[PDB]
């Protein structure tokens, strides 16, 4: 219709007993 | 005597600890899967969120 | 006899203004109860006993050796010095090459010389800081402290350290003002 | 704070017993 | 506190347990038998009699 | 549902394929 579309199409995991994950490693 | 009950009663209360699908047998896991459309167990367990 | 293992001292925070001292039972451990049979007693005096190992093993982990509770004085050694690296800042004129140039020249604010020079002198040294606890150092020092047999003895063996109107220095507790 | 909330649905047919 | 009950609270409340004199810190029972002639300090604490 | 533009598939009509005779 009028554009939009982006990033994060679903849910962002993180150990629901906590609200992470990380950076990445290096 | 009994007089305390200190720190990691944090993580047995379950306000620190585990989800309500870790603690707890997995039998009782199962039943609750199955069970949830007519009866709901859900809501007589903690989910600790840190 | 029975005593079980009480309910831990911690020592208060209390703000910027003297040094640390001072101490009471946790708050956040008392409960309600004529409510648990005898079946979690055993759990709830179990998961007590299981939280002193921990704060016996981070009075080993974490607090540096004392003969008192509260010294009332750290010494250099014994506090965190807060010492950055050393700072470098160039030298931008030549003094001796304006005072050849100012003769007939006049100068507005690199050309006429090739020297540069630097300026160090170890400028994030200080004599040691050596007063109260140290800058992160309460919570590391002052984990809590749990009384096994408490009030057992005579005075002279008591930590009267938990005494928040209590002087060290002259061994007296002073009607506060 | 006002809101918490922590009870909610996570959810011959039995295994074991 | 606890959660102590049954023989417990009654050995926490002080109506089955030890006496006033074993389950206070014996620096308060050489303290409360010196002072005990002109500023008592016992009829401030319990004895079980079973 | 909060959503005012569709998808695409990002496929054609039938994965399956036939031989030229």
């Amino acid at each position: 219709d009028i554009n939009f579309s982006s990033l994060a199409p679903r849910h962002g995991t993180r150990p629901f007993m906590g609200t992470w994950s990380d950076i990445g490693t290096s | 005597m009994a007089t305390p009950s200190m720190l990691p009663q944090w993580a047995y209360m379950h306000i620190a600890g585990q989800d309500a699908s870790e603690y707890l047998s997995p039998g009782l896991v199962q039943f609750a899967r199955a069970t949830d459309t007519y009866f709901s167990l859900g809501n007589k367990f903690r989910n600790p969120t840190v | 006899m029975s005593k079980e293992i009480p309910t831990p001292y911690m020592w208060s925070y209390q703000p910027q203004m003297g040094l640390a001292a001072g101490a009471a039972q946790d708050y956040s451990t008392r409960m309600n109860w004529l409510s648990a049979g005898p079946a979690m007693i055993s759990r709830v005096n179990d998961i007590r006993a299981h939280r002193n190992q921990i704060l016996l093993e981070q009075s080993a982990l974490t607090a540096t050796p004392r003969n008192h509770l509260n010294p009332r004085n750290w010494p250099a050694a014994l506090v965190y010095q807060e010492i950055p690296q050393p700072t470098t800042v160039l030298l931008p004129r030549d003094a001796q090459a304006e005072v050849q140039l100012t003769n007939s020249g006049v100068q507005l604010a690199s050309s006429f010389t090739p020297r540069q020079a630097v300026l160090t002198l170890e400028s994030s040294s200080s004599q040691p800081r050596s007063g109260g606890i140290g800058t992160l150092q309460f919570v590391e020092e002052f984990t809590p402290s749990v009384y096994f047999n408490p009030f057992s003895g005579s005075p002279g063996h008591y930590p009267d350290e938990f005494i928040p109107n209590f002087d060290a220095i002259s061994e007296s507790v002073d009607g506060y003002d």
